[PDB]
C-alpha cells in the first residue's frame, strides 16, 4: 500500500507518484497566498505580505517579479526555490530571445520551463522545486494570457488561477465570480482579485499588506503597481 | 565605415554611413551601424558585418539578463566591459571596431570605444572604419567643446559628409541617434540635409 | 469620529430640521463607510439610527430605501445594524396608517431581509403586521 | 520526527518540508550570534567570539570577512562552512568584475550566492551549507544595504539582523533602537552594548567582541573597527553595561 | 537505531549536528599527543614518536614540507601523508609562480579549503586527521591547528591526540613565559608537556621524542636521537 | 515480492519488472481515449473536462500533429505526453532530415518505442507514465498504433485506454465493423467518449483529431459542436 513515498523516481502501486504530491503540499508550506486576474485586456496579480518585524527591507521581500521587459512573474512556495525557478526563467527567456529573435510568448514559457520540472520529476538527480509558478502577459492575436506552473511541470492556462494555503476556497470564489460572465475591466479585475485575497484571508487588509502587478495592451510592460496606485485602487475598492 | 559618436552634456549623439560591400560591389546601400542593444544604450559597429551582429546579440542577451536581474537598466561601463572581453576573447579570430555610446543615469553619456584588438577605452569623439582615417584631422580641426545638440547634429553632418564625399567606403544615407534623460531619439540625413 | 457625530449630531439635527437630503446623505455615508472599515460599536448604531431617523421623520420612502439598498448593497455591515434598521423601520410602520406607504415598506423590508438575523423575531411581528394587512 | 524522510535533502514530509534545511536551522540557532547594523552611510558588523581556550590567539578564527573591497562577510554557524562559503562568494565576486567590469552589487551578489547555496540544498549527494551569513556594503551611487542568507537559500533585505542563539533575544533589544538616523559613529556603541548584553555569562562565559564595517569613513572600503575606536567601543559597552 | 543519522557525512542530526564529522575530531583523539609553542621569533614542534614494537623503529609525527613551513600529524596515516603531499605540491607551485614563500595562514586557509569538500560533498571521507602548522613569515611565527572537522585556529600553542588534555592545561598553566622564551626555554617547556602527557612508567627518551623548530633564520629542521641529545641535556629532571 | 517493487533493472522471482507494471497501472487512471481506424481514416479523440472553468481550455491540446499526416493521443500523466511528444517530433524530423521523404508511421511507433524503452533501462529514472495512441495514413492504408510505457507497441483496429477503458473497449468491439466510414468512425469514438464521460460533453469537454488521405488536422471546436449535435 505505501512505502513507496521515499524517491521521486519510484512508481507506487496504482501508479501515484507520492513524493510529487509531497512536493504539491511543500508548495502552501510557505504559509502564503497569491491569485491572478485576467480581463479583456488586463491581467491582474497579487499576493499577501507578511512581515514578522519592521526590521526587514520591504522593498526586497517582493514576492512578484519581471521575467522579461513585458513578462511579469508571481509565484509562492519556498522562497529559495522561487528564486531560484524565476532565474531559471529569466534565463530560458534570454536564450529565447537569443536564439529565435523575438519576445517569449507566456505560453511557450510556461510549456520550456514545465518541461524542465518534469525533467527534474522523471530522473531522481534533482529535488522538483516545489514552488508554483504564475505568469502573465500580452501576445499579438491572442491577447493577455494567465498561464500556470507547478513543479510536477503540468501547465495550464487560466481565466483565473490561486495558490498558496487557500487554494481550494480562492478557486471557488473565483469560479463564484467568473460563472456571472462580467467583461471584467482592469480596474473590475484588480478589485476582484483583492475582494478574493480578503474575504478567503478574512482580514479586510491594509494596503501595505500587498503588493500588485499588471500587465496591458496599452502598457505591455509588466508594471509593479507602486503604493500610490495600489492605495488609488484599493482604498477605492473600500469606498466603492 | 564612418561611425563617429561624440558625448554632450546629458548624452552622445552617434553617425554613420550606409554602405556595405563584397569587394567593389556594393551589397547593400542601406545599412545601418547603429544597432540599439538597450532602450538607453546603444551601439556602433565597424569591420566584419556578421561579427558585429552576433556579438551585438550576445551582448543584447547578457545585459537584458544583467538589467532584468538587477531590475535597473545597465551602466555604460559594464555593457562596455562585455564589448571589451567578448572582442579580447576572439580577438585572434575578430575583426570588429565597436563605439559603446549611450546614457545612463549613473553618470551621464558616455562613449566608450573598443577599436581592432580590443582597447576598451573612453574618449570625446569615436570615430571608426576604414573612414575613420580622414575626418580625424578634420574633426580635430573643427572639434569644440560642448556642442548642443543642434551643434552636435552640425558636427556630425559635416564630419560625416566629408568622409561621405571623400571616401568611397562610406555611403547611402546617414543614421543618428540622441540618448538622454528624455529617451532616445533617433534621426535620418538624406537629401539636402546632409550638407 | 465618534467625537465629529457626537458633536455632529446636534449640528446634523439642526440641519436635518431643514430637509436638505443631498449633502447630510453624503457625510453620514462618509462616516459611517469609515466606522465600518473601522470596526466601531456605538458610533455605527448612533449614525445609522440617526440616518434612519431623519428619513422616517423627513417623509420619504424612497430615501431611507435607498440607504437600505445601498448599505444592503455596501458590504462589511455590521449585522446589528442592519437588525437594528430593520427593527426601527418596523416601529417605524406599524404605527403608520398609512395603507399605500405602509405596503411598499413592508415590501422593502421584504427584500432587504435576505439573511435573517436574531432580530427576525421583531421582523416576525411586523410580517404579522403584514398578516393583518 | 519525520524517520524515513531526512535521510537526504531531496525528500519532501508528508506536511511538505525538507527536514535537512530545518535542521541546519537548528545548527545555525545552535551556533554563535552575530548582529549587524547600517548606518545612514555605510553598515557594520559585530561577532560574538567564544574563546573556548586561552591557548588560541587573538584573531583565531576570524568571522567577519570581506567578500570584495566594498562588502563585507559576517556569517554564523560552521567555520568550515564559513569559509567555504567565502571561498564561493569571493570567487563569485572575481569573475563577476572580470566578466562585467566594476563592482559587484550587494543584491546581486546575495542573489548569486542564495542560488549557489540552493544549488547544494536541493541535491542528495550534497548537503546544504549549514551556516547563515550577512553581506553589507556601501555605494556611493547605489545606497547601503543589508542581506541575512540562512542554509535555507532565502536571501531576504534585513536592515540589522541576528543570527544564532540569541536570535529572538537580539531582535527584542535591537528593536528598542533606533536605527534609520544615526551613522557608524552612533551606531558603534548600540552594537557593542547589544553584543555585551546578549551573550550570557553564567554559561558560555570567555568571549571577546570583534567589529568591522564598510561605508565612506573608510571610503566605502570594509575594514575592521580601528583599535582607537574598538577601544573607545568597549569603553562605552563597560561603561553602559555598568 | 536512532544514530542513522552517522553513516555519511551529508546528513544532518535532529538536534543540527554532523556526527560523522564529531566521529572524525575525535578520531585524532586516538593519535599520540603533540605540543608545539613559538617564541618572538622561533616556533617549535614537539612530538610524541610511537612504535608498533620496540624491535622495531618509531613512527614518525613531524613532517617537513619546506624550509620555512612544517607540519605534525596526528591521525590516520593515509590521510595524514596525502594532505603532505598536498601541501609540498603547493608549496613548491607558490615557489614557482611566486617566488615567495606561502604565508602560514594562506597556506591553513588552503587547508580548509581542501579539507572541507570532503566535509560537503559524498565521497571522500572526512580528512580525520590533526595538523599542527608551525611556520614563519612577514609578521613572525604561527601556529597553525587544523582540527579533523575542517576547521583550523590561531594558538599560541595546543596539544591534540591521546591524553592532550594534560599538556593543555600546562599550557594553561604557563602561558606567561611562552612569548619572551629563547630555542632552549621554549624546547624545554614543551618537552615537559609531553612529560605532562606521558604517564608515570615511561619517559621522554631519545627515541620517544621528536621536535621540530622553526625561526626567521632557522629553517624547519627536525631533530633525532642524537639531534635531540644536546637539547634533552639542558632538560630538567620529572618532578615526580 | 515487496522487495522487488522498488527497481527497473531486478526481475521479480515469478514474473518481472513491477515497475513497469505501476506505470501501467498509473496510464490506465488517465483521461480516456478513444481511437478509431476507419477504412478511408483514422480518429481519435479524448475528454478534456476539468473542474474551474476558469482553466482555457485552448491553452493546451491532448491532441497533437507529430508531422502533416501523424498525429497522437495519449491517456495518463500531461508533461510526460509533452516531452513525449517533443521526442518523437525530434526524432521524425530526423528521419524526414535524413531520408527528405515523410516519415512512415510505423519507423515513427518503433522509434518513439525504442526511446521510451530507453527509460526504462536502468534505475534512478522513472519510465514515462504514459501510452501513445499514433494514427497515421500512408501507402493507401490508415495505420493506428499503441506505443507503451514499456517500449512495447502494437496495431489496433480500434482501443481505449484511460479510465473506465475495459467497458471502452467492450463498447468498440460490440460497435466496430472493418468497413466503416470515417464518420460514422466519428460518431463510434464519440459514443465511446460518451458511455463513461460522466457529464454531458460540450464543444470543448472533448477533444478530437482526424487523419486521414489529405493528412492529419485536429477538429475545430466548431465541428466538434456539430458532431456532438448530429449524435446529439
Amino acid at each position: 500500500s505505501a512505502g513507496f513515498d521515499r524517491h521521486i523516481t519510484i512508481f507506487s502501486p496504482e501508479g501515484r507518484l507520492y513524493q510529487v504530491e509531497y512536493a504539491f503540499k511543500a508548495i502552501n508550506q510557505g504559509g502564503l497566498t497569491s491569485v491572478a486576474v485576467r480581463g479583456k485586456d488586463c491581467a491582474v496579480i497579487v499576493t499577501q505580505k507578511k512581515v514578522p518585524d519592521k526590521l526587514l527591507d520591504s522593498s526586497t521581500v517582493t514576492h512578484l517579479f519581471k521575467i522579461t521587459e513585458n513578462i511579469g512573474c508571481v509565484m509562492t512556495g519556498m522562497t529559495a526555490d522561487s528564486r531560484s525557478q524565476v532565474q531559471r526563467a529569466r534565463y530560458e527567456a534570454a536564450n529565447w530571445k537569443y536564439k529565435y529573435g523575438y519576445e517569449i510568448p507566456v505560453d511557450m514559457l510556461c510549456k520550456r520551463i514545465a518541461d524542465i520540472s518534469q525533467v527534474y520529476t522523471q530522473n531522481a538527480e534533482m529535488r522538483p522545486l516545489g514552488c508554483c509558478m504564475i505568469l502573465i502577459g500580452i501576445d499579438e492575436e491572442q491577447g493577455p494570457q494567465v498561464y500556470k506552473c507547478d513543479p510536477a511541470g503540468y501547465y495550464c492556462g487560466f481565466k483565473a488561477t490561486a495558490a498558496g494555503v487557500k487554494q481550494t476556497e480562492s478557486t471557488s470564489f473565483l469560479e463564484k465570480k467568473v460563472k456571472k460572465k462580467f467583461d471584467w475591466t482592469f480596474e473590475q479585475t484588480v478589485e476582484t482579485a483583492i475582494t478574493c485575497l480578503s474575504t478567503v484571508l478574512s482580514i479586510d487588509f491594509k494596503p501595505s499588506e500587498i503588493e500588485v502587478g499588471v500587465v496591458t495592451v496599452e502598457n505591455p510592460k509588466f508594471r509593479i503597481l507602486t503604493e500610490a496606485e495600489i492605495d488609488a485602487h484599493l482604498v477605492a475598492l473600500a469606498e466603492r | 565605415t564612418t561611425i563617429m559618436a561624440v558625448q554632450f552634456d546629458g548624452g552622445v549623439v552617434l553617425g554613420a554611413d550606409s554602405r556595405t560591400t563584397t569587394g567593389s560591389y556594393i551589397a547593400n546601400r542601406v545599412t545601418d551601424k547603429l544597432t540599439p542593444i538597450h532602450d538607453r544604450i546603444f551601439c556602433c559597429r565597424s569591420g566584419s558585418a556578421a561579427d558585429t551582429q552576433a556579438v551585438a546579440d550576445a551582448v543584447t542577451y547578457q545585459l537584458g539578463f544583467h538589467s532584468i536581474e538587477l531590475n535597473e537598466p545597465p551602466l555604460v561601463h559594464t555593457a562596455a566591459s562585455l564589448f571589451k572581453e567578448m572582442c579580447y576573447r576572439y580577438r585572434e579570430d575578430l575583426m570588429a571596431g565597436i563605439i559603446i555610446a549611450g546614457w545612463d543615469p549613473q553618470e551621464g553619456g558616455q562613449v566608450y570605444s573598443v577599436p581592432m584588438g580590443g582597447m576598451m577605452v573612453r574618449q570625446s569623439f569615436a570615430i571608426g572604419g576604414s573612414g575613420s582615417s580622414y575626418i580625424y584631422g578634420y574633426v580635430d580641426a573643427t572639434y569644440r567643446e560642448g556642442m548642443t545638440k543642434e551643434e552636435c547634429l552640425q558636427f556630425t553632418a559635416n564630419a560625416l559628409a566629408l568622409a561621405m564625399e571623400r571616401d568611397g567606403s562610406s555611403g547611402g544615407v546617414i543614421r543618428l541617434a540622441a540618448i538622454a534623460e528624455s529617451g532616445v531619439e533617433r534621426q535620418v540625413l538624406l537629401g539636402d540635409q546632409i550638407p | 469620529y465618534s467625537a465629529t457625530v457626537d458633536q455632529r449630531l446636534p449640528e446634523c439635527a439642526k440641519l436635518a430640521k431643514e430637509g436638505r437630503l443631498q449633502e447630510v446623505i453624503e457625510t453620514l455615508l462618509s462616516l459611517e463607510k469609515q466606522t465600518r472599515t473601522a470596526s466601531d460599536m456605538v458610533s455605527t448604531s448612533r449614525i445609522l439610527v440617526a440616518v434612519v431617523k431623519m428619513c422616517y421623520e423627513a417623509k420619504e420612502w424612497d430615501l431611507l430605501n435607498e440607504n437600505i439598498m445601498l448599505l444592503s448593497k455596501r458590504r462589511s455591515q455590521l449585522k446589528q445594524a442592519v437588525a437594528k434598521m430593520v427593527q426601527q423601520c418596523c416601529t417605524y410602520v406599524e404605527e403608520i396608517t398609512d395603507l399605500p406607504i405602509k405596503l411598499r415598506l413592508i415590501d422593502t423590508l421584504r427584500m432587504v431581509t435576505e439573511g435573517k438575523i436574531y432580530v427576525e423575531i421583531e421582523r416576525a411581528r411586523l410580517t404579522k403586521t403584514l398578516a393583518t394587512i | 520526527i519525520g524517520t524515513g524522510y531526512d535521510l537526504s535533502a531531496s525528500t519532501f514530509s508528508p506536511d511538505g518540508r525538507v527536514f535537512q534545511v530545518e535542521y541546519a536551522m537548528k545548527a545555525v540557532e545552535n551556533s554563535s550570534t552575530a548582529i549587524g547594523i547600517r548606518c545612514k552611510d555605510g553598515v557594520v558588523f559585530g561577532v560574538e567570539k567564544l574563546v573556548l581556550s586561552k591557548l588560541y590567539e587573538e584573531g583565531s578564527n576570524k568571522r567577519l570577512f570581506n567578500v570584495d573591497r566594498h562588502v563585507g562577510m559576517a556569517v554564523a554557524g560552521l567555520l568550515a562552512d564559513a569559509r567555504s562559503l567565502a571561498d564561493i562568494a569571493r570567487e563569485e565576486a572575481s569573475n563577476f568584475r572580470s566578466n562585467f567590469g566594476y563592482n559587484i552589487p550587494l543584491k546581486h551578489l546575495a542573489d548569486r550566492v542564495a542560488m549557489y547555496v540552493h544549488a547544494y540544498t536541493l541535491y542528495s549527494a550534497v548537503r546544504p551549507f549549514g551556516c547563515s551569513f550577512m553581506l553589507g556594503s556601501y555605494s556611493v551611487n547605489d545606497g547601503a544595504q543589508l542581506y541575512m542568507i540562512d542554509p535555507s537559500g532565502v536571501s531576504y533585505g534585513y536592515w540589522g539582523c541576528a543570527i544564532g542563539k540569541a536570535r529572538q533575544a537580539a531582535k527584542t533589544e535591537i528593536e528598542k533602537l533606533q536605527m534609520k538616523e544615526m551613522t557608524c559613529r552612533d551606531i558603534v556603541k548600540e552594537v557593542a552594548k547589544i553584543i555585551y548584553i546578549v551573550h550570557d555569562e553564567v554559561k558560555d562565559k570567555a568571549f571577546e567582541l570583534e567589529l568591522s564595517w564598510v561605508g565612506e569613513l573608510t571610503n566605502g572600503r570594509h575594514e575592521i573597527v580601528p583599535k582607537d575606536i574598538r577601544e573607545e567601543a568597549e569603553k562605552y559597552a563597560k561603561e553602559s553595561l555598568k | 537505531f536512532r544514530n542513522q543519522y552517522d553513516n555519511d557525512v551529508t546528513v544532518w542530526s535532529p538536534q543540527g549536528r554532523i556526527h560523522q564529522i564529531e566521529y572524525a575530531m575525535e578520531a585524532v583523539k586516538q593519535g599520540s599527543a603533540t605540543v608545539g609553542l613559538k617564541s618572538k621569533t622561533h616556533a617549535v614542534l614537539v612530538a610524541l614518536k610511537r612504535a608498533q614494537s620496540e624491535l622495531a623503529a618509531h613512527q614518525k609525527k613531524i613532517l617537513h614540507v619546506d624550509n620555512h613551513i612544517g607540519i605534525s600529524i596526528a591521525g590516520l596515516t593515509a590521510d595524514a601523508r596525502l594532505l603532505c603531499n598536498f601541501m609540498r605540491q603547493e608549496c613548491l607551485d607558490s615557489r614557482f609562480v611566486f617566488d615567495r614563500p606561502l604565508p602560514v595562514s594562506r597556506l591553513v586557509s588552503l587547508i580548509g579549503s581542501k579539507t572541507q569538500i570532503p566535509t560537503q560533498r559524498y565521497g571522500r571521507r572526512p580528512y580525520g586527521v590533526g595538523l599542527l602548522i608551525a611556520g614563519y613569515d612577514d609578521m613572525g611565527p604561527h601556529i597553525f591547528q587544523t582540527c579533523p572537522s575542517a576547521n583550523y585556529f590561531d594558538c599560541r600553542a595546543m596539544s591534540i591526540g591521546a591524553r592532550s588534555q594534560s599538556a593543555r592545561t600546562y599550557l594553561e598553566r604557563h602561558m606567561s613565559e611562552f612569548m619572551e622564551c629563547n630555542l632552549n626555554e621554549l624546547v624545554k617547556h614543551g618537552l615537559r608537556a609531553l612529560r605532562e602527557t606521558l604517564p608515570a612508567e615511561q619517559d621522554l627518551t631519545t627515541k620517544n621524542v621528536s621536535i621540530g623548530i622553526v625561526g626567521k633564520d632557522l629553517e624547519f629542521t627536525i631533530y633525532d636521537d642524537d639531534d635531540v641529545s644536546p637539547f634533552l641535556e639542558g632538560l630538567e629532571e620529572r618532578p615526580q | 515480492e515487496r522487495g522487488y517493487s522498488f527497481s527497473l533493472t531486478t526481475f521479480s522471482p515469478s514474473g518481472k519488472l513491477v515497475q513497469i507494471e505501476y506505470a501501467l497501472a498509473a496510464v490506465a487512471g488517465g483521461a480516456p481515449s478513444v481511437g478509431i481506424k476507419a477504412a478511408n481514416g483514422v480518429v481519435l479523440a479524448t475528454e478534456k473536462k476539468q473542474k474551474s472553468i476558469l482553466y482555457d481550455e485552448r491553452s493546451v491540446h491532448k491532441v497533437e500533429p507529430i508531422t502533416k499526416h501523424i498525429g497522437l493521443v495519449y491517456s495518463g500523466m500531461g508533461p510526460d505526453y509533452r516531452v513525449l511528444v517533443h521526442r518523437a517530433r525530434k526524432l521524425a524530423q530526423q528521419y524526414y532530415l535524413v531520408y527528405q521523404e515523410p516519415i512512415p508511421t510505423a519507423q515513427l511507433v518503433q522509434r518513439v518505442a525504442s526511446v521510451m524503452q530507453e527509460y526504462t533501462q536502468s534505475g534512478g529514472v522513472r519510465p514515462f507514465g504514459v501510452s501513445l495512441l499514433i494514427c497515421g495514413w500512408n501507402e493507401g492504408r490508415p495505420y493506428l498504433f499503441q506505443s507503451d510505457p514499456s517500449g512495447a507497441y502494437f496495431a489496433w483496429k480500434a482501443t481505449a485506454m484511460g479510465k473506465n477503458y475495459v467497458n471502452g473497449k467492450t463498447f468498440l468491439e460490440k460497435r466496430y465493423n472493418e468497413d466503416l466510414e470515417l464518420e460514422d468512425a466519428i460518431h463510434t469514438a464519440i459514443l465511446t467518449l460518451k458511455e463513461s464521460f460522466e457529464g454531458q460533453m460540450t464543444e470543448d469537454n472533448i477533444e478530437v483529431g482526424i487523419c486521414n488521405e489529405a493528412g492529419f488536422r485536429r477538429l475545430t471546436p466548431t465541428e466538434v459542436k456539430d458532431y456532438l449535435a448530429a449524435i446529439a
